Order: C-alpha cells, then sequence, then structure tokens
C-alpha cells in the first residue's frame, strides 16, 4: 500500500487542489451535456415498448416500413397501370354522469331538473365560450343535442320543461316500442348514447358537447377540475379527453420539487447525527452533482438521446443508498478517537473499504446487467443507473475525508442516553429469546413461499390500456366502460393473419432510441413465375380451404388470373395455370388492373406489389390473407397454440414447396403476447444474473460459506414475502416490476454482508462473543441507510403516480423488511452456530 | 372518417418529431435553402412553390381528391410565403406547410378532403378552420 499509504497521506495533505480541481471538471461536464445536448423531453411514455432483435421484431419491422413502403413512393404499386404513366360522435368529447341518493332509474324528473342545473353549470363557463365554436355562423353556442334538449326538442317547449310525468313515460314506450314512427334518428343517436342496461334503470348519464377532442383545452380542463358539478344527487363520474400525456409532464414536474422534500429530510437527520451540518452540504450537492455528472456520460459521451422518464426513479432510488457510509464512517471515527492524524484515517479507511465498495457494486451490478433485456428503457434505466450509483461511489470515496479534515482542521444528552439504552435493551432481547424469533420467521418464510408459487400464481393482464394514474380516476373510471355500450366493437374482428415471401426479414434499427429501424431487404430466392413453383402455390391455396380456422377478391389471386385466362380471346384467353414465366408476368399486370379497374376493387392487402423492373414489369413480392375462426383478445394461451399449430403446419407445407417460395413468414398481433412471454424470459434471466454476482461477491469476502448460506437464505424470503406483499395488495405484471425486484437483490444484500464481514472480522471466534462484538460496532448505522431508504419511498406516496407511490411501496417494504429478516432470524443462526475455531475457512 | 374542425392529427404537438417537426429556418431568394424548393406547375392544381416532401404528398392527393370530387379540383389556396403574414414561424416560410381548400370552396367539405389528405401519405393535418385546412410534412 505504499504508494496507497502516501496517498492516503496527501489526502492527510492538501485538500483544496482536488477540492476544486474536481468542482472544476464537474462543472465542466454539467455544462457541457447541458448546452450541447438539448433537454430530452417526453410527449408521451409509450415509447421503446416494442422488442426488437426478436424473431418477432424482424417480422414487424420489414412488415411495418414495407407498409409505409408500399406505393406512397418507390416503384412498389399498387394497380400496374398506377404505375404506367348535425349528428355527433365520439370525435366530441364527453362526460360520464350518474345519481348520487334514492339509487333509482335515471328516467325520472328530479334527476332531469337536477340535470337542467348540471347543464347551465356546465356551459356557463367562458373559457368554454372559448372553445365553444358557436356554429351557424350566428355566434350562436352550437346546441347540446342532451336530453332534456331532446325533450324540449320533441317537445315544442325549451329543455327542462320537457314536463317528465308523462312524456317520459311516452317516450319510454317508444323505447320499447323502438327497436332496428323514426322521427329523425333520435331513437338511435341517444342508442349510441348509452348501453345495454336500460332492457330498465341506466346507471349513467352521459354528455357530448358539439366541441374539439384535443390537447387544446387543458384550460378548460383545469376550469373543470375547479367545479365538481355533482350538486346534490349526481356525479360527473369519468369524463373521457385526450389531455392525458399532457397532465404526465406537468405532474411529474410537480412531483420533482415535492421530492426535494424528503431530500432535505435526509439532511438534517444526518447534520444532527453530527450536529456538523456543513457536511450536509457537501453531501447534498455531491449527490446532485454525481447526477449531472453521469449524465454528461448518458448525453454527451456515449453522445446519447432518447432518455426515458421511468429513469427518473433513480433520483428516488439512489437518496436511500448515498447515507449509508455515512453513519458507517463516523461512528469508526469517534471510536477510533475514544481510542497524526494521516494514520488514523488510513486504518479507518482500510475498514471501510469492504463495506462501500461491495455495497455499491452490487447494486449497480444490478441496474448495469438491466441491459441483458429484450427492451428500450429498461437498457435506458439500468445504464444511467450503474452510473449514477458508481459516481456516488467515488464521490464519497475521495471528497469526502476531506470534509472530515476539515471539519476538524477548523479546530442532546438526551441522545447518547437514549442509543446506550437502545443497544442495551435490544441486547437483552436477544440473550434473552433464543428460538422465538427463529421459528417465528422461519414459519412466515415458508408461509409466502406457498402464498407465491402454488394457488395464486402471478397472473398476468389482459386490459392492458397501461393505466397510468390511481387506479381511481375519471379519465380510469372510464377505462372500464366502453365495450358496455354501443360505438365500441371491433362480430369480433376476427384474427385476419397473412403471410408473404418475396422480401426479406431482419430490423437493423439502433436498439436506443425509439424511432431507428433501417431499411428493408429482399428476400431473392424467390421467383415470381417458375411453374413447379406456382403449382405449389395452388396446391397451397387448396391445403387452406381444407381446415376449421380456415376462416371463410384478391384472395388467392391465381383464380382470378386464370378466369382472365381461360376467359377467351376478344395472349392472355382461354389459357390454364402452368405456363410461361415471361408471357406470365407479361398478361398477368394487365389481368390485375383489369381486376383493378372493375367494380371488385376490393381495398385490400394480400396478393402482388410491383415494380417497373409497356415498360418492363415485375412483382417484387407478394402475400397471402386468411381469417380466423378466432377474434381479438388479450388472453395468452388461446392465441398462444393458435399461433403455435398454425406456424407448425405453415413449416410442414413450407418444406415442401420449391425453395424457390420457402422465403415466407407469418403475421399477426402477437406483439402484446410477444411482451406477455418475452418480459418473463427475460426478467427471470436478469434476476438469476444479478442472483449470481452477489452470490459471487459474498463467496469472495466472508469466505467461509455458512455465513452467504445463511444470508441467502434470509434474503430469499425476503423476496419471497415483499413479492407476495405486492400480491397482497395484488399486481398485475409490468416491467416496472421486474426491474424493482431485479434490484431487491443488491438492495438487501448489504445488512448482512456488513454483519457476515465485522463478526469475520472481528478478532473473537466465538459465538455469542464475536457476535457481541460486531453487534456494539455495527449495529446503527444500518439503520440510518435503510431509514433514508424508508423515508424516500414513504414520502412519494400520499402522490399522482402509479409509477413513484409504487416504487415507495417497493423501497420501504423491501428495505425494512428484509432488515428485520437478517436483524434477528441469521442473528439467532449465529447466535448459536456460528464457525468458531478456524471453522469452514478457505 | 371526416375530419372535424380543430382536429390535430396526431392529436400532439404539430412539431412532434414524427408528426411535423420543430420547423429549421425560413427560406428567402437569398438563402441557398431555396435551391432545392420546388413550384408546383401541376396545372390538376389551382396557384406553386413547396417542398420535395410537400410535393409528394401533394401529388399523392392530387387525384384521390377528384376520385373523391368530379368537377373540383386541388385548390391551393397558400403554398409559400416570404411577405410575413404566417407568423414569426410558419412553415410556409420554407415552402412545407399548405393552407389548403377544394377549388370550389365549400365548406363542410374539407372535413373528408382532410381525411383523403392522411389517405395520400401525409404526415400532419388539421381542420383548423372553416375558410381552410392546414396541412404539413416532415423535414425531408
Ligand atoms: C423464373 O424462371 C423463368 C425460367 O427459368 C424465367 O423466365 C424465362 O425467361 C424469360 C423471362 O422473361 C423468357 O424468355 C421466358 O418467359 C422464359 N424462358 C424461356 C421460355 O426460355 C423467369 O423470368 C424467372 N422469374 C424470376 C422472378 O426469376
Ligand atoms: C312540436 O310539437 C308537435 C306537436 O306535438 C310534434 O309533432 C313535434 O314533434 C314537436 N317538435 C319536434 C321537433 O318534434
Amino acid at each position: 500500500s505504499e504508494r496507497m499509504n502516501w496517498y492516503y497521506h496527501v489526502l492527510a495533505r492538501r485538500p483544496y487542489l482536488v477540492v476544486v480541481s474536481i468542482a472544476v471538471y464537474c462543472v465542466a461536464c454539467i455544462i457541457v451535456a447541458l448546452v450541447l445536448n438539448k433537454l430530452p423531453d417526453f410527449s408521451d411514455p409509450t415509447l421503446g415498448f416494442e422488442t426488437r432483435g426478436t424473431k418477432i421484431g424482424e417480422r414487424l419491422t420489414a412488415w411495418y416500413n414495407l407498409l409505409q413502403e408500399t406505393d406512397h413512393h418507390g416503384a412498389l404499386f399498387s394497380n400496374p397501370s398506377d404505375l404506367w404513366e348535425s349528428s355527433p360522435r365520439k370525435e366530441y368529447s364527453h362526460f360520464v354522469v350518474q345519481r348520487i341518493n334514492a339509487t333509482d332509474s335515471l328516467f325520472d324528473l328530479n334527476g332531469l331538473l337536477a340535470m337542467c342545473q348540471l347543464q347551465d353549470q356546465i356551459t356557463e363557463v367562458p373559457s368554454y365560450r372559448a372553445f365553444c365554436e358557436p356554429e351557424m355562423l350566428t355566434t350562436e353556442c352550437c346546441r347540446p343535442w342532451s336530453l332534456p334538449n331532446y325533450a324540449a326538442m320533441l317537445a315544442n317547449k325549451s329543455s327542462c320543461f320537457d314536463l317528465t310525468t308523462e312524456d317520459v313515460t311516452s317516450l319510454h314506450t317508444l323505447l320499447l316500442g323502438c327497436y332496428e314512427k323514426r322521427l329523425n334518428i333520435v331513437f338511435n343517436v341517444l342508442n349510441f348514447l348509452t348501453d345495454f342496461s336500460f332492457i330498465v334503470y341506466l346507471k349513467y348519464a352521459m354528455i357530448f358537447i358539439p366541441v374539439a377532442q384535443s390537447n387544446r383545452l387543458l384550460p378548460l380542463f383545469h376550469e373543470w377540475e375547479d367545479v365538481e358539478l355533482i350538486n346534490e344527487l349526481v356525479e360527473v363520474v369519468a369524463m373521457d379527453l385526450g389531455l392525458e400525456n399532457e397532465l404526465f409532464n406537468e405532474l411529474l414536474l410537480t412531483d420533482v420539487w415535492l421530492v426535494s422534500l424528503g431530500g432535505t429530510f435526509v439532511m438534517a437527520s444526518v447534520w444532527l447525527y453530527t450536529g456538523s451540518a456543513f457536511i450536509t452540504l457537501m453531501s447534498c450537492v455531491a449527490i446532485c452533482f454525481s447526477l449531472g455528472l453521469a449524465y454528461f456520460f448518458y448525453a454527451i459521451v456515449l453522445e446519447f438521446e432518447f432518455f426515458p422518464y421511468m429513469n427518473l426513479l433513480a433520483v428516488v432510488v439512489i437518496i436511500g443508498i448515498g447515507a449509508d457510509d455515512v453513519f458507517l464512517f463516523l461512528k469508526i471515527w469517534h471510536c477510533v478517537l475514544t481510542e497524526s492524524l494521516e494514520n488514523i484515517m488510513a486504518l479507518t479507511m482500510r475498514h471501510a473499504a469492504a463495506s462501500m465498495f461491495v455495497t455499491s457494486l452490487t447494486t449497480a451490478g444490478a441496474f448495469y446487467a438491466s441491459y441483458s433485456s429484450s427492451i428500450t428503457a429498461i437498457k435506458c434505466f439500468g445504464i444511467f443507473a450503474g452510473t449514477v450509483v458508481v459516481t456516488n461511489y467515488l464521490l464519497m470515496i475521495t471528497w469526502l475525508p476531506a470534509s472530515v479534515s476539515i471539519m476538524e482542521r477548523l479546530f442532546k444528552k438526551s441522545i447518547n442516553r437514549f442509543c446506550q439504552m437502545f443497544e442495551e435493551c435490544i441486547t437483552k432481547s436477544i440473550m434473552n429469546y433464543a428460538y422465538l424469533w427463529l421459528l417465528i420467521f422461519g414459519a412466515l418464510g415458508a408461509s409466502s413461499a406457498v402464498i407465491v408459487f402454488w394457488y395464486p400464481g402471478l397472473q398476468l393482464p389482459e386490459k392492458s390500456h397501461f393505466q397510468l394514474f390511481v387506479s381511481k380516476h375519471p379519465f380510469e373510471v372510464y377505462s372500464s366502460l366502453k365495450q358496455q355500450f354501443w360505438f365500441e366493437k371491433p362480430y369480433n374482428f376476427k384474427m385476419h393473419m397473412h403471410f408473404v415471401w418475396g422480401v426479406q426479414a431482419v430490423d437493423d434499427g439502433d436498439y436506443t432510441n425509439p424511432n431507428s429501424y433501417g431499411h428493408l431487404h429482399y428476400d431473392n430466392n424467390f421467383n415470381v413465375s417458375s411453374r413447379p413453383a406456382q403449382l405449389w402455390i395452388l396446391d397451397f391455396c387448396q391445403s387452406v380451404r381444407q381446415q376449421p380456422f380456415y376462416k371463410e377478391l384478391p384472395n388467392c389471386f391465381i383464380e382470378n388470373l386464370i378466369d382472365y385466362m381461360k376467359r377467351r380471346c376478344i395472349p392472355c384467353c382461354d389459357a390454364q395455370f402452368p405456363f410461361e414465366p415471361h408471357i406470365f408476368e407479361y398478361c398477368l399486370p394487365q389481368s390485375i388492373s383489369n381486376m383493378y379497374d372493375t367494380t371488385f376493387f376490393r381495398p385490400g392487402v394480400a396478393g402482388p406489389k410491383f415494380a417497373e423492373a409497356f415498360t418492363p414489369l415485375l412483382v417484387k413480392a407478394l402475400v397471402i390473407e386468411f381469417e380466423s375462426n378466432v377474434a381479438y383478445s388479450t388472453i395468452y394461451a388461446n392465441i398462444r397454440q393458435f399461433y403455435e399449430s398454425v406456424e407448425h403446419w405453415f413449416q410442414m407445407q413450407l418444406k415442401t414447396a420449391p425453395p424457390e417460395l420457402q422465403g415466407g413468414w407469418f403475421t399477426s398481433d402477437l406483439k402484446f403476447y410477444n411482451v406477455q412471454d418475452t418480459l418473463s424470459h427475460d426478467t427471470f434471466v436478469a434476476i438469476c444474473l444479478a442472483m449470481a454476482a452477489s452470490l459471487a461477491v459474498l463467496l469472495c469476502f466472508t469466505v467461509n460459506i455458512l455465513i452467504s448460506i445463511y444470508a441467502v437464505l434470509t434474503v430469499s424470503l425476503s423476496i419471497f414475502n415483499t413479492v407476495a406483499v405486492l400480491i397482497l395488495l395484488g399486481w398485475q405484471l409490468n416491467i416496472l416490476e421486474s426491474i424493482a425486484v431485479s434490484t431487491a437483490i443488491g438492495l438487501a444484500v448489504d445488512f448482512s454482508l456488513h454483519y457476515g464481514i465485522h463478526y469475520r472480522m472481528s478478532p473473537v471466534k466465538e459465538r455469542l462473543a464475536a457476535t457481541q462484538f460486531v453487534l456494539s460496532r455495527i449495529i446503527g448505522p444500518t439503520v440510518m441507510a435503510a431509514t433514508t431508504t424508508g423515508l424516500a419511498g414513504g414520502i412519494m406516496m400520499a402522490s399522482n403516480i402509479l409509477p413513484y407511490i409504487q416504487i415507495g411501496v417497493f423501497l420501504v417494504v423491501v428495505m425494512i423488511v428484509s432488515w428485520f429478516y437478517a436483524t434477528f432470524f441469521l442473528m439467532s443462526l449465529l447466535r448459536v452456530a456460528g464457525p468458531q475455531h478456524g471453522f469452514l475457512e478457505l | 372518417y371526416p375530419l372535424v374542425l380543430k382536429q390535430t392529427i396526431p392529436n400532439l404537438s404539430e412539431y412532434t418529431n414524427s408528426a411535423s417537426g420543430p420547423l429549421e429556418g425560413v427560406i428567402r431568394r437569398d438563402s441557398p435553402k431555396f435551391k432545392d424548393l420546388v413550384p408546383n406547375y401541376n396545372r390538376d392544381i389551382l396557384f406553386r412553390l413547396m417542398s420535395k416532401r410537400c410535393k409528394e404528398k401533394l401529388n399523392v392527393l392530387a387525384y384521390s381528391v377528384m376520385n373523391e370530387w368530379p368537377g373540383i379540383r386541388l385548390l391551393v389556396t397558400e403554398s409559400w410565403d416570404e411577405d410575413y403574414h404566417h407568423g414569426q414561424e410558419s412553415l410556409h416560410y420554407e415552402g412545407r406547410a399548405v393552407t389548403i381548400a377544394t377549388s370550389d370552396r365549400d365548406q363542410s367539405k374539407y372535413g373528408m378532403l382532410a381525411r383523403l389528405a392522411v389517405e395520400a401519405g401525409f404526415d400532419w393535418v388539421s381542420y383548423v378552420s372553416r375558410r381552410h385546412i392546414y396541412c404539413s410534412v416532415k423535414s425531408d
């Protein structure tokens, strides 16, 4: 350590040099990535949610991009000749309503004039006048085709005078007498209005407004956020409007300011832990600086662009880690004082090294290896993190000992009383009660085991919508209501599968930004003419006609072809199927522009796609349609087996074709499914990654093995129970949680490790004795670290977001409970079962 | 299916990098960017100067329109601007934006016209008025 000793000494010596120079390097890279790189912003989150690099990535990618490559440009074109030479609808905004006393059908009057009130309250707004669009060229605020309006309208009165008492009656009469007089459509219009839940006892009301649906009405979103419109009987229960990703940004903006809060919390806790709030400044600004530093690593250095906001969470992540070495250190300081400066520093630092190093290392190891995912924002997240972590690491290591030295070169009682009593009562509660906690813990451990695995498996979601807010939100109120109604349906859009040959299938998109996909190629083992291949075409077409999921006019083009062929003359006349290639493509596009300009004109996709190689023609490639016995759903295994057997037979026929013709592939909307498989696979994968990582480390330092065993088991059951805690609050699966999981390892590890180390480091080799040493000399800083972490987490909670509050949950649970775990369970284990006298060391 | 007044496609900031994007500077006869601007002598259209991408979308729209309207044709109400009428910022200043209407100038028609606009392959649209519609295209 000689030069290392000189190095410790230089720390002992000449602070301000580094102090200032590193300040300099900081602000340098800071403002570099500040100014050169622009400030990434989020129009919306629904980004990088693909899985490129997948086989399906190849598929979807060539598919989509070819399609954006079809005919709007390029010689790829539809018809081979085209080469040669006031009733409403959803598009107006709308409210969902109800009556909340007597809880009856809204078919009655009381709620009707309750409405009249609500209406005159509603359109009363001038900001509304702003977007009112008073149509009719009259400056007349175009009228609401509303219900009391409907009523006074087929009345000859003004709305709210509709005199329900019998009006209502005769109307309901019309409605049952209604089913498809026919006054204009009001029947069918207000059919669109509400749901199947009347044939009576409509639960809800509903508003349209002759107004625009956009992001443009934000001010009025606010202006009705001000007013409840629920006066006595009612509730504006679900307002459906396109202003979402906007509030999204604005509320992130809210919450960051709200977050500096828990920051200052931990700051004060520390200062008072020393009464030196100089070091609190040191710490907080070191924090924000390592942040900007790793930024410049991100945007400027590897020069990256797409900064998915979710990475924000690193913040409320890192906040819990940076505070631990703190109390780890001060304690050694005070003690060694209780037992010139250069050597004292050098020792206490030889004694902190392993702790701080190993901790940060496992953490950022998890975050980094996040990068092996199949996903965009994931790699974003892990990479960003790993950097931020390793920063704070070096930050303390070097920036900080100067903090100490200088705080010196400068140069309540209740609390020491309290902490004395603390260690004391704890030590006793241990020494007296031996297996109580032990058996209790083992019980609950296997408990959460059966909890998670056997019965209530982590079953996935199928309604995706990727909800955002509190599951209770008017926007999210509307989340459930739709298909109850009419204007809701895709009868269902049956799975319409498609197959292709004549293009290649890859995605050379830049795997980071979601706006890089590349350029599509062309599969050219694919002769568009050769008979044996033609004849496999036609036996192929034959083959699907035989299926039940074969579900049944450009389809199987060959038919329109040979019609035009056998269609006699007055070259392309009176002809059969197997024939020339050149005469073939010579008569074909003629018959094709024919079927085109015919009144058939099927707006369609399957079939050919052309090029100028008349001017010379050809087809580049071409495709086939089929419908499915099945239609839309977000379920998993149905679609799974569907595709599986389908593609199976796809091969069963493919290999049969002349390899001329095995240049193709098969489509559907599995991407959803693509996720709901690949997600879990890749998740488990990375989990095992960080697992084996922390494994290697434990085996590295605390060489005797019983140690890491017991720790592993502690923390594994912590995993189990924290997960089944999420279960007790009952989640569907998304990536976010796979992520936080992965981190759990490098999170919990450190407590157990500090313990196993101090004891392995103690000069004693007995259970109780070396144990008590480690007690006195390890206990608290651990508590303070988990404490800051819980501060940050638990303070995100009474907030607006799934992400943030979700995350506070994750934090608090994992940290605190893994604590209790290794904080008494393993404590018992080696209260009684430590390796004494050179036992099981390496 | 027919567009509606104040609609924005996509429902974003027209400058959203994939919809139309942020402006990249005005074009005047001195700026070398005018070297690449193109006027539409397309006589099935009524004026001309605009962008090569505006050109693409214009000409893929032109005849789908006539398929939408016989007797009425692609009328360019405003193509390229150099006399400072479209505010301190406009793609008309670089011949990319287009204020648009039919050769017959009929209000409630445009909703469907704008529709086929996208059907031609345009990048951004809006029934931004009864007097006219607006369309725009990404940076080439
Ligand atoms: C598929 O193969 C055939 C023959 O192997 C190709 O065509 C013939 O070559 C040209 C085509 O224009 C013409 O002379 C005749 O139609 C054929 N040759 C004769 C009759 O001697 C055809 O072009 C190939 N197609 C592709 C896409 O590779
Ligand atoms: C006006 O009153 C007449 C007479 O009852 C009725 O037939 C008509 O439907 C009313 N107005 C409307 C718009 O229906």
